[PDB]
């Protein structure tokens, strides 16, 4: 089906301890593949996944440089901003960014992206069509306006179309095995006493690639959504991926709860039932 | 400025059985800002070999790490992560259930 | 493969 290339970018300052730390990643779709990291000791760009490390001296040598650019522009962003706003230099502050592309099916491109915020809000986006950006605040218009005149949205779209698109479609071939994979989440259910009055039953779906799923519980064949805990989706460390949905049954009404699970791997929704 | 509580889990990558090589996870997300502080403990004592992932982030820019270390269980050893961050008063404990 | 430079900055 469809596939993403992403690079996720967080600067973050250390008032009193040396200059910003950088860290970046790059993922396709929900495998990571490489990272950069401005305190390590390699300063390039370094392999994540098995399928990257193909990649010759002249690929290194390329993103290397690029994240480099990318690190020293953020710290400078990290400056403006503080001037922007009239922060103090006593306060650490967050920059982070993404940028990458989706393909369909066939591999043709789908959507692309290019946006930053500042201390966990947005800052500046490029919106769906790649023409135009959205502003957070009047700070970000002030950036805003020297994009425009730089045109810069032309030359991400002309990245974000071309080599980004290129890239991911490479990945995709030379990792195949990995990425051009489904691995449908293994479900199963269990019961655990809380009182004499009530038990928990807890479904699970393990095993599961990519890590889109959806995961309910219904009452009767109803939405239980407020009264169902349910886990943010977590790696299992082996590039597969876990998750959990629990209600709060009383005693002896088991069987009015149903679990219901949608997943890229299952051909159809699974109900499952205690 | 923003601040977010992070989520935690303690779990193991597969089904724990009683003398089988595995590993055990700590993983913490949707929090901000980015520092913060993990231990795995092994009856209440820090285990040294703890590796992490690579910084990264959600669609919110919430941010993501698994730390994780190499562990066979037995029936009587306790594990837990231990867990601060800015948002928390104190560092949270939150043990192992092999059944979350 | 990462975004190409030079970032205009803020």
């Amino acid at each position: 089906g469809s596939h993403s290339m992403r690079y996720f970018s967080t600067s973050v300052s250390r008032p009193g301890r040396g200059e910003p730390r950088f860290i970046a990643v790059g993922y396709v779709d929900d495998t990571q593949f490489v990272r950069f990291d401005s305190d390590a000791a390699s300063q390039r760009m370094e392999p994540r996944a098995p399928w990257i490390e193909q990649e010759g001296p002249e690929y290194w040598d390329e993103e290397t440089g690029k994240v480099k650019a990318h690190s020293q522009t953020d710290r400078e962003n990290l400056r403006i901003a503080l001037r922007y706003y009239n922060q103090s230099e006593a306060g650490s502050h967050t920059l982070q960014m993404m940028f990458g592309c989706d393909v369909g099916s066939d591999g043709r491109f789908l959507r692309g992206y290019h946006q930053y915020a500042y201390d966990g809000k947005d800052y500046i986006a490029l919106k769906e069509d790649l023409r135009s950006w959205t502003a957070a605040d009047m700070a970000a218009q002030i950036t805003k306006r020297k994009w425009e005149a730089a045109h810069v949205a032309e030359q991400q779209r002309a990245y974000l179309e071309g080599t980004c698109v290129d890239g991911l479609r490479r990945y995709l071939e030379n990792g195949k095995e990995t990425l051009q994979r489904t691995d449908p989440p293994k479900t199963h259910m269990t019961h655990h006493p809380i009182s004499d009055h009530e038990a928990t039953l807890r479904c699970w779906a393990l095993g599961f690639y990519p890590a889109e799923i959806t995961l309910t519980w219904q009452r009767d064949g109803e939405d239980q959504t407020q009264d169902t805990e349910l886990v943010e989706t977590r790696p299992a460390g082996d590039g597969t991926f876990q998750k959990w949905a629990a209600v709060v049954v009383p005693s002896g009404e088991e069987q009015r709860y149903t679990c219901h699970v949608q997943h890229e791997g299952l051909p159809k929704p699974l109900t499952l039932r205690w | 400025m923003i601040q977010r509580t992070p989520k935690i889990q303690v779990y193991s990558r597969h089904p724990a059985e009683n003398g089988k090589s595995n590993f055990l996870n700590c993983y913490v997300s949707g929090f901000h800002p980015s520092d913060i502080e993990v231990d795995l403990l092994k009856n209440g004592e820090r285990i040294e070999k703890v590796e992490h992932s690579d910084l990264s982030f959600s669609k919110d820019w919430s941010f993501y790490l698994l730390y994780y270390t190499e562990f066979t269980p037995t029936e009587k050893d306790e594990y837990a992560c231990r867990v601060n961050h800015v948002t928390l008063s104190q560092p949270k404990i939150v043990k192992w259930d092999r059944d979350m | 493969n990462y975004t190409p430079g030079p970032g205009i900055r803020f």
